[PDB]
RNA sequence: UAGUAAAUUUCAAUAAGUUUUUGAAAUUGAAAAAUAGAGAUCUACCUCUAAAACUUGUAAAGUUUAAAUUCAAUAGAAAACAG
RNA sequence: UUUUAACGUACCUUUUGCAUAAUGGGCUAGCGAGUUUAUAUAAUUAGCGAGUAAUUUAAAUUUUAUAAAAUUACGAAUCGAU
RNA sequence: AUAUUAGAAUGAAUAUACUAAAUUUGAUUAGAGUACAAACAAGUAUUCUAAGGAUAUAUGUCUGUCAUAUUGACCCGAUAUAA
């Protein structure tokens, strides 16, 4: 078959049993280690993002104002910042996120309470 | 299918080295061999579940097929049209050799013009290879004729006869059956002069409307 | 026998004006290619004389001007020019055969007779679209090939 | 060339049939005379070339025959349909092409002029 | 085009004009070659009734055109070569224009540095 | 109407005989229709030449 | 020149020239050319003669010219060089004298019973109804190897072309030599072996040679696993394949160029030219010579009687004379024309 | 090589499913080269032939040897001492 | 190598359609299925070209180049129940 | 637009249809071709050309019936015969 008998040994190590010795196991085994993995990839790119703002979103809320009306100035405002880097600051670098989130309120008029 | 793409002008034949002609150094141009994909040996290959077969038909099986008399117990093509008459009886026919065959030697140096044309001449020439039955002078490119021919066939048709005597010459029809052309041909395998035949009714009628065509004719008369 | 019906009128309609043609803009191509007005030839010609006698058109005239490339007669005494077709005959290529030299000079040179059109280089012989086999005879010839 | 040739490459002789074209008192007048084991041939059609007459050039076949509905019953017809038999009928590509494949002696002359 | 069917049909239901010619079932020919007209006119109860005329003008060539161009040349076939076509200027294709691809962010070089090498 | 135009002349042979047929149908039929005799123009059924007349 | 093949070649002069001094050269086209332009163009020039000298056979590289050279014939030696056509004689002379006879047992000649081991129905295992089938225990294989045959023909103007094109590789690649001649005072291979394996090695030689040979050369050259000799008569493509290196006599190269000279007349013939007895085939009969039968004729002595032995000639010379009498032997002539 | 040649009904093999010829079963049975028979049924014309025997060694399976074409122990043979 | 978090109902066959409680496989190594010959037609790479195409050389007895040989087969002419 | 228009139903016609009458056999022969429809084969409407007729101002009209169904392939065989 496609894959040889040598390389599926290498996909299959750690697996459980005879999932990983024989083959009418080990081969489709092996292949939905693959199929999953091919889509834990694409949906890995989403879970980030659901933790940048997750992050984003309760650092903010000491400086009362909520998620949503942040980034509506972000995007407004001249700054070109990810959320990546937004949850960064708010953890590791927390003064300089004070900072960046000042102006975004400003230029865009906005007003905490 | 049958059809394969021509080979470009873009793709090179050579090798871009100038190698020795050793048995190793050897090659032949591309696409001079069509390499087709073995079958049943492989999903990659796109001929692997089922050699290009199908589902379970018949078509599908070994020795599967019906033949091209066969349109599903529907009568065919064949025991519905109806049939038709007797197919020709004169099988043993002369044939037909166009002036611009004759004519294109006779511009080389292979025919002397000045002698009569026979069907040897003809033979030797290399105007045709075979002629069971005589020939005949049917025409094509009459206009061609430049000077007088004298022809000595078996048969030949009114426009050629008309054409020639215009510029002058003759045409002379002579009736010989295969075994006195193969004496006329090869004469080396028949060393004894043959007699010669007394024809049959059928021949007559074809050689009478010879003479209405203003040709010349030899054939031993009937009483 | 004379026609009738619409079987006559597209017969007689030959001596009317036609209907312009929306076409394909492959062909707007081939004719940009093909009306492409012509260029000089990079090799002279020399003229056939006049009442010529037929057993000597089939000779060869002499050569005066140095070419890289020549084209050779048959065993017969022929130009080995000739049609090619297929089966049902729409595929419609003459064919030249016994080159000799650069045979990028010869194109260029071939390709100013036909009006521009596709040629086929293969080993031992050029195929041409297009049935322009007297043209070509006539070309040789007139160099003296 | 070859240095040692097989018996099975050479004629290959049918098995029920004599040793001899010729017989005597003692020989057998159940089995015939002797005859030859030949590769197959594909043989034209004998009954297509009964219902049929071939024309055109070797490029461009064609395949003559005559319609049909026009022998047993005659009475019962327009002078326009009977005026529409006697003509020409060249078959149709769908069927020739098909009928290719049972004339494998199509193109040679000495077989269309025969037919 | 002439002997050309216009209908078929089970009486009169379109009725016939000129420059036609009907036939036992009801059918319509035409006669000569040339274009359509329907005209319709009422009676005194508000009846329709159609008829099927032709007017016998003549008709684009669409079916025997002349073979296309090609080019002789002039010192091989002068006098063939006075009746050449002009050029063809055929629009085939549209020229298109790249995209621009932003070339800031790949950062430039910097000659003779310094450095902390070990 | 000529196409005056050049094109190739053995490609399409046939388009120079197809034309030279049609000129020669004209001609053929101008003649006639000038040269002919009103027994001539007629239909068929009333060329003929009976002796009693009607009557 | 494929013109001029039609014509009967005349008898084969060697034009040879006396230029002594230096050993002339024969330049070359540039490399790039002949790939590029592998089947148009030839190895060397057309126009020029190829002047190529004569050597000695037992003789070192710097010390073996004679002072004299050959021209030789463009036909032959000048052609473009065309695998194309060389690797389509290969495939044809390895498969003309071949000859399959291995057969595979299939389902029915192995052996076996012709029955059932178990029927369909109760044993609770598969349908196994004949015996040492594919996939089973002493099985035959369904689509195995037969017997057959593979010789198939090739055109024979390319059977011929093949061997011009090698001859003009070997001169162009460089390797063909030169001979005056082939002679050796001993029938010993002590007289060969010693200068030809300082001269050469390595080199899987041939040498062509004339039909006449000296009978020392005979004995000498066998033994020496890396020569091969040939008449002109045969030369197949494969020798000069086989071999490296390739010697030709002075007197073999008429016989060579006269032998192909005229094997391309006798397949380019139009058909009113008239061939005969050929050079190739005239010098074949004085050196082998075909047996005639004998010129014992007899004639008629009118002075003496007959009496012949067979006794149907006497009575049928008997009445013969009887119809001179009466006169009624004219019924019997005959007059055809 | 006279109970022969040939004939009538049937069958066989002759390419032919039918109308010959060559032979067989049953029944009948000739002449004397001046005669007799075939030539796709019958007639005429003409042509061809002469209805006696004998004669082509190696075919075949099995063993052995030499060579070519092939397998290399789940192959090759059923069997690398196995009918 | 373990734990946690999120996601996630095998495989082949057959089918309008299966995780399917539809068939089939206890796992492993090895055997295990479009091959051979001939003819005709088409297409592709080549040879020669109004001409083209040879090997019952299956031999010769040291033992060869496939050395001849175009009789023959196809061919630039079709129309008609004949 | 009913009456009707040979018979089922639809469609259409009203110069239809129904009715009276005088002359008459176009309910004839041959050849070329388009269009509709249409897997194939089959089926349908009819102009144009030629011969030879009827009608009778004909100048012209008619190649079975108002239309659609009112039947059957090919083989084998048959009567009359333009070969
Ligand atoms: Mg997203
Ligand atoms: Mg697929
Ligand atoms: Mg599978
Ligand atoms: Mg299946
Ligand atoms: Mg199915
Ligand atoms: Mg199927
Ligand atoms: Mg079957
Ligand atoms: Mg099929
Ligand atoms: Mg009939
Ligand atoms: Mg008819
Ligand atoms: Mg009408
Ligand atoms: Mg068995
Ligand atoms: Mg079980
Ligand atoms: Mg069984
Ligand atoms: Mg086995
Ligand atoms: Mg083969
Ligand atoms: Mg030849
Ligand atoms: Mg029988
Ligand atoms: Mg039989
Ligand atoms: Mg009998
Ligand atoms: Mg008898
Ligand atoms: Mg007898
Ligand atoms: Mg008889
Ligand atoms: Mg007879
Ligand atoms: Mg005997
Ligand atoms: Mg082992
Ligand atoms: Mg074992
Ligand atoms: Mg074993
Ligand atoms: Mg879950
Ligand atoms: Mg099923
Ligand atoms: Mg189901
Ligand atoms: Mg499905
Ligand atoms: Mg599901
Ligand atoms: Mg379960
Ligand atoms: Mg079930
Ligand atoms: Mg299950
Ligand atoms: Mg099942
Ligand atoms: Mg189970
Ligand atoms: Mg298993
Ligand atoms: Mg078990
Ligand atoms: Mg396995
Ligand atoms: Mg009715
Ligand atoms: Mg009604
Ligand atoms: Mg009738
Ligand atoms: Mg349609
Ligand atoms: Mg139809
Ligand atoms: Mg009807
Ligand atoms: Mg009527
Ligand atoms: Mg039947």
């Amino acid at each position: 078959t496609g894959f040889s008998r040598e390389k599926y040994r290498k996909l299959a190590r750690g697996f459980f049993g005879r999932n990983k010795n024989c083959l009418r196991t080990m081969a489709p085994r092996v292949d939905k280690a693959l199929r999953y993995s091919f889509r834990d990839r694409r949906a890995r790119r989403r879970i980030y993002r659901k933790e940048w703002i997750q992050t984003i979103n309760a650092a903010v809320r000491e400086h009362n104002t909520p998620y949503n009306r942040f980034i509506w100035a972000l995007n407004q405002s001249n700054i070109i910042l990810d959320r990546k880097i937004l949850s960064n600051l708010a953890i590791n670098e927390p003064f300089s996120f004070k900072a960046v989130l000042d102006e975004v309120r400003i230029q865009a008029q906005l007003q905490s309470k | 299918s049958s059809c394969i793409k021509q080979r470009p002008n873009d793709v090179p034949t050579h090798r871009n080295e100038l190698l020795p002609f050793t048995l190793n150094n050897l090659w032949n141009n591309p696409g001079y061999r069509r390499k087709a994909k073995k079958l049943g040996r492989g999903i990659g290959s796109g001929k692997g579940k089922t050699a290009g077969k199908g589902t379970n038909g018949h078509n599908s099986r070994s020795g599967g097929g019906v033949s091209p008399r066969f349109e599903g117990g529907q009568t065919p093509w064949f025991r519905r049209l109806p049939k038709l008459g007797i197919t020709r009886i004169n099988k043993e026919r002369p044939k037909a050799i166009n002036m611009s065959l004759i004519m294109y030697a006779i511009h080389k140096g292979r025919i002397d013009s000045t002698k009569p044309i026979t069907i040897k001449v003809l033979h030797d020439a290399g105007v045709f290879s075979t002629a069971k039955y005589g020939v005949k002078l049917v025409g094509r490119g009459l206009k061609t004729i430049d000077r007088p021919l004298h022809f000595e066939v078996s048969d030949a048709s009114e426009n050629v006869i008309k054409a020639i005597k215009e510029k002058g010459g003759s045409v002379k029809c002579i009736y010989r059956t295969p075994l006195q052309i193969r004496e006329h041909v090869f004469p080396q395998n028949y060393p004894i002069n043959l007699r010669s035949t007394i024809p049959p009714k059928r021949i007559v009628k074809k050689m009478e409307n010879i003479r209405e065509r203003g040709a010349e004719v030899e054939f031993n008369v009937p009483k | 026998m004379r026609a009738a019906g619409k079987k006559l009128i597209q017969q007689q309609m030959i001596l009317r004006p036609p209907h312009p043609r929306n076409m394909h803009p492959v062909t707007k191509e081939a004719q940009n290619r093909m009306t492409q007005p012509p260029k000089p030839l990079e090799f002279k010609l020399q003229d056939i004389p006049a009442n010529q006698t037929p057993e000597q058109a089939m000779l060869p005239l002499g050569v005066n001007q140095i070419m890289p490339f020549s084209i050779l007669r048959t065993h017969t005494g022929n130009l080995p020019v000739y049609r090619k077709y297929n089966h049902n005959r729409t595929s419609k290529r003459t064919i030249i055969r016994h080159i000799e030299g650069d045979i990028n000079k010869f194109t260029e040179e071939l390709s100013k007779v036909v009006s521009n059109a596709e040629i086929h280089v293969k080993v031992g012989r050029v195929e041409v679209n297009g049935l322009h086999k007297e043209s070509i005879d006539f070309w040789l010839k007139r160099l003296g090939f | 060339a070859f240095a040692q040739f097989p018996k099975m490459f050479k004629t290959q002789y049918k098995k029920g049939r004599l040793s001899s074209r010729f017989r005597t008192k003692s020989s057998t007048w159940k089995r015939g005379p002797k005859t030859v084991l030949k590769a197959h041939k594909q043989s034209n059609h004998s009954a297509l070339l009964k219902r049929i007459r071939i024309v055109g050039p070797s490029w461009d076949r064609k395949l003559k025959f005559k319609s049909a509905n026009h022998r047993h019953q005659l009475r019962k017809k327009s002078r326009a349909c009977l005026k529409r038999k006697r003509r020409a009928r060249y078959a149709h590509p769908t069927d020739f092409k098909r009928l290719r494949r049972l004339i494998p002696s199509l193109k040679k002359a000495s077989f269309k002029n025969n037919h | 085009f002439p002997d050309d069917i216009l209908a078929r049909q089970r009486g009169f239901k379109w009725h016939a004009g000129q420059n036609t010619y009907v036939g036992k079932d009801h059918t319509i020919h035409s006669k000569v070659e040339g274009h359509v007209r329907f005209e319709k006119k009422y009676t005194d109860t508000n009846r329709k009734v159609v008829t099927v005329h032709v007017e016998p003008g003549q008709v684009r060539n669409q079916y025997n055109r002349p073979p296309p161009p090609f080019v002789y040349h002039p010192e091989l076939y002068p006098e063939r070569a006075v009746n050449n076509p002009a050029p063809t200027n055929f629009q085939v294709y549209k020229q298109t224009v790249q995209k621009v691809k932003r070339t800031d962010f790949r950062g430039s070089k910097v000659e003779n540095a310094n450095r902390n090498v070990v | 109407y000529i196409h005056k135009t050049s094109y190739n002349l053995e490609q399409f042979k046939s388009y120079t005989q197809n034309v030279e047929k049609a000129l020669k149908d004209l001609n053929q039929e101008k003649e006639k229709l000038e040269n002919s005799s009103p027994f001539d123009l007629l239909p068929r059924r009333k060329r003929r030449v009976y002796d009693r007349p009607l009557h | 020149s494929i013109t001029n093949y039609s014509i009967k070649p005349v008898k084969y002069e060697l034009k040879i020239n006396e230029q002594p001094g230096k050993m002339p050269i024969l330049v070359r086209k540039p490399d790039e050319i002949l790939v590029k332009q592998w089947w148009s163009q030839s190895p060397f020039e057309k126009t020029q003669p190829l002047r190529v000298p004569v050597l000695k056979f037992l003789a070192e590289n710097g010390q073996a010219y004679t002072g004299k050279t050959v021209d030789l014939d463009h036909d032959i030696f000048n052609v473009p060089l065309r695998r194309d056509i060389v690797h389509s004689y290969v495939l044809w002379r390895q498969n003309r004298d071949e000859i399959k006879t291995h057969i595979t047992k299939t389902k029915g000649t192995v052996s076996g019973s012709g029955k059932k081991p178990y029927a369909q129905k109760g044993t609770g295992k598969a349908r196994m109804g004949n015996k040492r089938a594919p996939g089973r225990k002493k099985g035959g294989k369904a689509h195995g190897a037969k017997p057959r045959i593979l010789r198939y023909p090739l055109n024979k103007k390319i059977r011929l072309q093949a061997l011009k094109v090698v001859l003009s590789a070997k001169l162009a690649e460089g390797k063909l030599r030169i001979i005056e001649t082939e002679q050796v005072d001993e029938p010993k291979t002590r007289a060969i072996a010693k200068m030809l394996e300082k001269m050469d090695k390595r080199s899987r030689i041939l040498i062509v040679h004339p039909y006449q040979i000296d009978t020392n050369f005979e004995l000498a050259h066998q033994n020496i696993q890396k020569l091969q000799s040939c008449y002109p008569n045969e030369l197949s493509v494969l020798k000069v394949l086989t071999n490296d290196r390739v010697f030709i006599t002075l007197e073999a190269l008429r016989q060579l160029t006269q032998e192909l000279q005229d094997r391309t007349f006798r397949n380019y013939r139009m058909k009113h030219v008239e061939r005969g007895v050929t050079e190739s085939e005239a010098e074949r009969e004085q050196v082998w010579p075909t047996p005639k039968q004998q010129d014992t004729k007899v004639i008629y002595d009118p002075t003496k009687p007959l009496q012949f032995k067979f006794k149907i000639l006497q009575d049928y010379y008997e009445q013969y004379e009887k119809l001179k009498e009466n006169g009624e032997i004219q019924k019997y002539r005959e007059n055809i024309e």
